RNA sequence: GCAGUCAAGCGUUCAUAGCGACAUUGCUUUUUGAUUCUUCGAUGUCGGCUCUUCCUAUCAUACCGAAGCAGAAUUCGGUAAGCGUUGGAUUGUUCACCCACUAAUAGGGAACGUGAGCUGGGUUUAGACCGUCGUGAGACAGGUUAGUUUUACCCUACUGAUGAAUGUUACCGCAAUAGUAAUUGAACUUAGUACGAGAGGAACAGUUCAUUCGGAUAAUUGGUUUUUGCGGCUGUCUGAUCAGGCAUUGCCGCGAAGCUACCAUCCGCUGGAUUAUGGCUGAACGCCUCUAAGUCAGAAUCCAUGCUAGAACGCGGUGAUUUC
RNA sequence: CUCUUAAGGUAGCCAAAUGCCUCGUCAUCUAAUUAGUGACGCGCAUGAAUGGAUUAACGAGAUUCCCACUGUCCCUAUCUA
RNA sequence: GUGAACAGCCUCUAGUUGAUAGAAUAAUGUAGAUAAGGGAAGUCGGCAAAAUAGAUCCGUAACUUCGGGAUAAGGAUUGGC
C-alpha cells in the first residue's frame, strides 16, 4: 500500500512473489497482470518481494490491449488464493489470484469489477469499495 | 460468537476452526476440516457420502424428529 | 574481500552457549525489586504446563478496526496446585555478593519432598531431617535464635517451597523444590509470615490476579544434536553440492587462522533455559469447582479439561492459570512463573479482559464437539447405548 | 584514489554559504606499475554461491551545527560503524548499463578472505573449425565449440557432551568472567494548521499497524505419513468365498500423534555516565567570553538493570553421614 | 583525373564459429537485454571444388524464445532404507 | 497368467536361502519420495526432477528434394456386469 491508503493493514500471508501472474478483475481491456515489484516491500538477500491482498504493486500486461501492453503500471491485489487468517480466527482463501489496475494515489483505471474482493482491500482502497459488487 | 454449519457435512463449526472457501461466482463455503475440503476439491457429492447429515436425511436415518400433522374435525360453533 | 551483498547475521550471540541446562527446573536469575511498604507476598510461583487451547474474547483497543469485536487467541494452561512452604533462608550482602548464612526448615516434612534428597528411595531408612526435627520439641531454642539471627542480619529473604506433585497425574512423586523471594517489608515481618506459613499451603490467587502481566521461565523442549541449518537458520546449499548441503561452507578465513565463536556450527538444540516476558493472564481458576471453563456468555457447566484430557498430561482437577500465548516448555514440564520487574502500561497491558467462550474440544484429533452431551444430542443414540 | 594550505576569480552586490584557477604539503595501499627479497623435490591460479568478522574515508537512521535555509525539498560539516545497505534482464565476468522497489540501495580488507566448502561458466593441455601471418611444420591477451576437480580417521581451533581428584553423598543457591539485540518505516490525529503573496506545505507528543532480525511454541491452518491406522484399485498366488502374500514402502483418498513453516501464533525491558553541540556562573585580559578552575542538559554511543552459560583448581548455606 | 599490378575480390554473403575499433547503428523480442533474430556495410582480416550462397529430412551437436511442468528458487520442512 | 511382446510384475518344475551380526534411530551423507501459494524469479545454462506417455476416434500448419514433416500440433473415450 502507501500514498492512497485509507489506513493500515493487519498482516496477511504472502502468496504473490514476483514473476507471478494474476488475472485481471476489471474492464480495462486487460486479461492477466505480471507482477514485478511491491510497494512497501523490505530488503533481504535472495528473498523475493512478495505481495498480498490489499497491496499495491507494479505490474505489466502480457495479454490485452497494446494500448496497455509493454509498459509498467500500478496495480492492486484483491484476491490471493492462499489461506490467510483473520483475527476473528477463520482462515480463508479464494480460488484465483486477481488484481486490478490503478494510479499511484488509488484511483482505478476501469470502472467495474468482476467477482468478489477482500474486505481487507475494500477497507483500504475506497474507490475499489465503490466499484465492488461484493465485499467479504 | 456465531456457530456456523459445514456447507458439505452439515456439522457444526466453532471459531478458529476449519476453513472458508470462496468460489469464482462470489459464493462462500465453510468446511470443518481438510477432509471435507479435500472431497469438495475432488468435487464429490455429499448425498453419496455416508457420514453426512444430508445423506442421513435423504435416507431417513435418525428421522424420528418429524412425525406427522394431525387432521382437524370441528365445526365453527358460532 | 568485501562480502558482495551484505546481509544480517544468522542467530543471536546472546543466547550462547546453546547448550543443555544443568537442571530441568530453571532458576530465576532475577526477582523483582522490593518496596518496604507493601504487605508480604510472593514474587513467583511454580506450575506444571499442561497444554494449549483456544480462546475467544472481545477487544478493547481503540483506534483499531477490531474494536468491540470478537477475536480468537491461543492460550496456554498451567496446573498450579497449592504449593507448600518448608523453610526460609537468609541472604546478607557482601562485596562479593548475596550470601546465604542460614537455611531454616520446618519440623514435619512430606515423603514427596524428602524424596528430593534421595536418588534411591526404595532402599533407605529415609533417615532425613530426623535430628533437625528433634531440634524442635524443645520450644524454639536452636530455631528461634536462628530466626533472630536472620532478623538481625539478612537484608534479603527467600522462602523454600515445594510442589504438591501427587495431586497431578504425573508419575514423578518427587516434589520440585525452589527458593522464592519475598517483596513485602520489614524482614522481621517477612520471616514471621513464613514461620506462620510453615507446613502450610499457598494458592495462586493470593499472588497473581487477572489481567496481570508476567514472565514465564522454563527449560525449552529438546530436539537433540542438530545441524547448523536448523539450529541457526542458514541457507541450504544448492543441489549440486558434493559432500552435503545442509552445511555452512566458509567457516572462517585464512586469518585469523582459527575458527570464531560467532560461526554457525552444529550441536545441541533445545533444553535451554529461557525467559519469555509480558505474557498476560486471562484467567485464574479454582480446581475446587466445576464450570471453570464457563463464562458469563456460555454458561455450560464444563471444565477447562478438554475431551479426552489434555495430551500426554491428563486432567486439571487442581487450580490453574490460563495465560496468553506460547511460553517455553513442553507439556508436563515444570514452569517457574514470575511477576514482572517493571510496570508496563503500553495501552496493551492495562487492558481489562472478559472472556466469551473457551474450547474444550479434543486435541487428539480434529475435535468437532466440546462436550459428550453435545455429541450425544447431535449424533443420536448409538449401538453401545440403549 | 582521498584530504589539506593559500586565495585569483564565480556566486546580482560579496574571496571563502557553496565552489575554486596558477602553485604547493601530505596520507593510503581497495587500481596499475617499478623491483625481484621468499617460494619451481608445486603454497591449488578468475568469477559467482555460502558465511563470519573488521575498518571508516557515513549511503541511510539517532542527536547537532552552518546556509545564497521562509515552509517543503536540498547542500556543507561534526560525534558516531551501534544498526541496515535489496530483487532482477544482459554478460564467464569483476567493472559496467538499465527496470523497480526502498528510509537507503556507501566504499573496502582479511594469502587480491573463502576449491580436503561447492561450482567449473572463463582462462590455461591434448580434439576440431574460421580468419590473418608463414613456402611449411606451425603462431595469434584474435574469435568458437567439447573437455576426470582426489583424501581428513591425526594435532589445534570451534561447536556441543562427559569426567578423576578436593572427607563422601544429596539438595538449595551466590556470581567473577565472557557474550548480548533489537531495527526501520507508513497511516490517522497534530493540520491543509504553523510558514508563505500564492503556489504549495511541516514537525514534537499520542494511537494503530507494518518491515528486517531474533527466541520460543504447535490451540488453530497448512505440509509431511511406515500408525503400512481405515478404505478402495490393478496384476498374480493361496481351488472358490472370507482372510491375506508379492510388486525394493505396489498405487490412490483420508489420516491421528509427533516434527515443522512469517505458509501459523506469541513475546522481544528501563536507569545512569557521556561525545558532538548548546549553555550557567566566571576569570585570564578591571570589559567580553560555555573553560582555565567548577558545573547543567544531552545521541542509534558506553556501563549497568534484564537475558544466556557458570570458573570443571571461585564460593557459601543446609540434610544424612555405614558396626559386625 | 592519376599512380600501379600477373591480375586488381566478379556473382554472392556478413559484426556470421571469420569484424580490431565493438556492448557497431536501426528495428523487434523484454518492464529492463553486451544475449537472440532481421536489415545496413570502405569487410583490421568474407568469398567461390582452400569450394560460395541456399537447403526439406536427420542430429545424445552449439544457441535463443514461448506453452505445459515442476522444490531449481522465494524457504524450507518431513518420512523411509 | 496379464500383456502387442522370450518387456516389466507374480507363480510352477529345478536351484538357492550364500554376501560379518546384534541394539538403538543424532547430526552430515548415498538411494528413494512428497509438499501449500507462486512457477525458472534460481542458474553460466531449465542441470536434475516433474509433467506427457499405451490403444481407439477426430483433426493436423508452414516448408518440401512431393518421398516426408507427423505420434505434428491439439482434443475426447478407456472399468465391472
Amino acid at each position: 500500500s502507501g500514498n492512497g491508503a485509507q489506513g493500515t493493514k493487519f498482516r496477511i500471508s504472502l502468496g504473490l512473489p514476483v514473476g507471478a501472474i494474476m488475472n485481471c478483475a476489471d474492464n480495462s481491456g486487460a486479461r492477466n497482470l505480471y507482477i514485478i515489484a511491491v510497494k512497501g516491500s523490505g530488503s533481504r538477500l535472495n528473498r523475493l518481494p512478495a505481495a498480498s491482498l490489499g497491496d499495491m504493486v507494479m505490474a505489466t500486461v502480457k495479454k490485452g490491449k497494446p494500448e496497455l501492453r509493454k509498459k509498467v503500471m500500478p496495480a492492486i491485489v484483491v484476491r490471493q488464493a492462499k489461506s490467510w487468517r483473520r483475527r476473528d480466527g477463520v482462515f480463508l482463501y479464494f480460488e484465483d489470484n486477481a488484481g486490478v489496475i490503478a494510479n499511484p494515489k488509488g484511483e482505478m483505471k476501469g470502472s467495474a469489477i468482476t467477482g468478489p474482493v477482500g474486505k481487507e482491500c475494500a477497507d483500504l482502497w475506497p474507490r475499489v469499495a465503490s466499484n465492488s459488487g461484493v465485499v467479504v | 460468537m456465531k456457530v456456523e454449519i459445514d456447507s458439505f457435512s452439515g456439522a457444526k463449526i466453532y471459531p478458529g476452526r476449519g476453513t472458508l472457501f470462496v468460489r469464482g461466482d462470489s459464493k462462500i463455503f465453510r468446511f470443518q476440516n481438510s477432509k471435507s475440503a479435500s472431497l469438495f476439491k475432488q468435487r464429490k457429492n455429499p448425498r453419496r457420502i455416508a457420514w453426512t447429515v444430508l445423506f442421513r436425511k435423504h435416507h431417513k436415518k435418525g428421522i424420528t424428529e418429524e412425525v406427522a400433522k394431525k387432521r382437524s374435525r370441528k365445526t365453527v360453533k358460532a | 574481500s568485501h562480502r558482495k551483498y551484505e546481509a544480517p547475521r544468522h542467530g543471536h550471540l546472546g543466547f550462547l552457549p546453546r547448550k543443555r541446562a544443568a537442571s530441568i527446573r530453571a532458576r530465576v536469575k532475577a526477582f523483582p525489586k522490593d518496596d518496604r511498604s507493601k504487605p508480604v507476598a510472593l514474587t513467583s510461583f511454580l506450575g506444571y504446563k499442561a497444554g494449549m487451547t483456544t480462546i475467544v474474547r472481545d477487544l478493547d483497543r481503540p483506534g483499531s478496526k477490531f474494536h468491540k469485536r470478537e477475536v480468537v487467541e491461543a492460550v496456554t494452561v498451567v496446573d498450579t496446585p497449592p504449593v507448600v512452604v518448608v523453610g526460609v533462608v537468609g541472604y546478607v550482602e557482601t562485596p562479593r555478593g548475596l550470601r546465604s548464612l542460614t537455611t531454616v526448615w520446618a519440623e514435619h516434612l512430606s515423603d514427596e519432598v524428602k524424596r528430593r534428597f534421595y536418588k534411591n528411595w526404595y532402599k533407605s531408612k529415609k533417615k532425613a531431617f530426623t535430628k533437625y526435627s528433634a531440634k524442635y520439641a524443645q520450644d524454639g531454642a536452636g530455631i528461634e535464635r536462628e530466626l533472630a539471627r536472620i532478623k538481625k542480619y539478612a537484608s534479603v529473604v527467600r522462602v523454600l517451597v515445594h510442589t504438591q506433585i501427587r495431586k497431578t497425574p504425573l508419575a514423578q512423586k518427587k516434589a520440585h523444590l525452589a527458593e522464592i523471594q519475598l517483596n513485602g517489608g520489614s524482614i522481621s515481618e517477612k520471616v514471621d509470615w513464613a514461620r506462620e506459613h510453615f507446613e502450610k499451603t499457598v494458592a495462586v490467587d493470593s499472588v497473581f490476579e487477572q489481567n496481570e502481566m508476567i514472565d514465564a521461565i522454563a527449560v525449552t523442549k529438546g530436539h537433540g544434536f542438530e545441524g547448523v541449518t536448523h539450529r541457526w537458520g542458514t541457507k541450504k546449499l544448492p543441489r549440486k553440492t558434493h559432500r552435503g548441503l545442509r552445511k555452512v561452507a566458509c567457516i572462517g578465513a585464512w586469518h585469523p587462522a582459527h575458527v570464531m565463536w560467532s560461526v554457525a556450527r552444529a550441536g545441541q538444540r533445545g533444553y535451554h533455559s529461557r525467559t519469555s516476558i509480558n505474557h498476560k493472564i486471562y484467567r485464574v481458576g479454582k480446581g475446587d469447582d466445576e464450570a471453570n471453563g464457563a463464562t458469563s456468555f456460555d454458561r455450560t457447566k464444563k471444565t477447562i479439561t478438554p475431551m479426552g484430557g489434555f495430551v500426554h498430561y491428563g486432567e486439571i482437577k487442581n487450580d490453574f492459570i490460563m495465560v496468553k500465548g506460547c511460553i517455553p516448555g513442553n507439556r508436563k514440564r515444570i514452569v517457574t512463573l514470575r511477576k514482572s520487574l517493571y510496570t508496563n502500561t503500553s495501552r496493551k497491558a492495562l487492558e481489562e479482559v472478559s472472556l466469551k467462550w473457551i474450547d474444550t474440544a479434543s486435541k487428539f484429533g480434529k475435535g468437532r464437539f466440546q462436550t459428550p452431551a453435545e455429541k450425544h444430542a447431535f449424533m443420536g443414540t448409538l449401538k453401545k447405548d440403549l
